[PDB]
């Protein structure tokens, strides 16, 4: 039907033959515009062994507009809301039709490995992240242990 | 063989965007791009398109 739908389906096929490293995604039921993603916690992070779930909402004009991505699993991170809302450039103003869910997930993993405190979504976690790195790592591990695994 | 159009992932890249110089799109998707047309890879304005006599 639409170009967005064909895009989402070819993208789904590319994901079923070349899945991103440490990541997977797919349709929640029969709707193609509603996906669920899974990111297993990166090893270069206090998020290890944890399995994190995300929701993905594709816009009606999708490849020309960014996907709404949010965490389902609770997580202790400077750029991630308590609503699971993500502060990521490529999901807002650095978006482009070239970017794909594969690239978005990979980018989110990179965001878990190396947060951006300069543009915090949780001010306090960012402040702790650039004053008490031990406290940050510690709490991150704990929250990784009570919600992820 | 080659990489597919970065936009629809179903066709061969068939043209070049100026002035950034990226080969990333098919003709149709290029027409599909919303005006003001920006490169899907670097988002710079597409001021000229030169077809690839490929595909
Ligand atoms: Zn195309
Ligand atoms: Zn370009």
């Amino acid at each position: 039907g639409s170009m967005a739908l064909k895009r989402i389906h070819k993208e789904l096929n590319d994901l079923a033959r070349d899945p991103p490293a440490q990541c997977s995604a797919g349709p929640v039921g029969d709707d193609m515009f509603h996906w669920q993603a899974t990111i297993m916690g990166p090893n270069d992070s206090p998020y290890q062994g944890g399995v994190f779930f995300l929701t993905i909402h594709f816009p009606t004009d999708y490849p020309f507009k960014p996907p709404k991505v949010a965490f389902t699993t609770r997580i202790y991170h400077p750029n991630i809301n308590s609503n699971g809302s993500i502060c990521l450039d490529i999901l807002r103003s650095q978006w482009s039709p070239a970017l794909t869910i594969s690239k978005v997930l990979l980018s989110i993993c990179s965001l878990l490995c190396d947060p951006n405190p300069d543009d915090p979504l949780v001010p306090e976690i960012a402040r702790i992240y650039k004053t008490d790195r031990e406290k940050y790592n510690r709490i991150a591990r704990e929250w990784t242990q009570k919600y992820a695994m | 063989l080659k990489s597919a159009c970065v936009v629809c992932l179903s066709s061969f890249k068939s043209c070049v965007f100026l002035e950034c110089g990226h080969v990333c799109s098919c003709t149709e998707c290029y027409r599909a791009l919303p005006e003001p047309k920006k490169c899907p890879i670097c988002r710079q304005a597409i001021t000229r398109v030169i077809p690839l006599y490929n595909s």
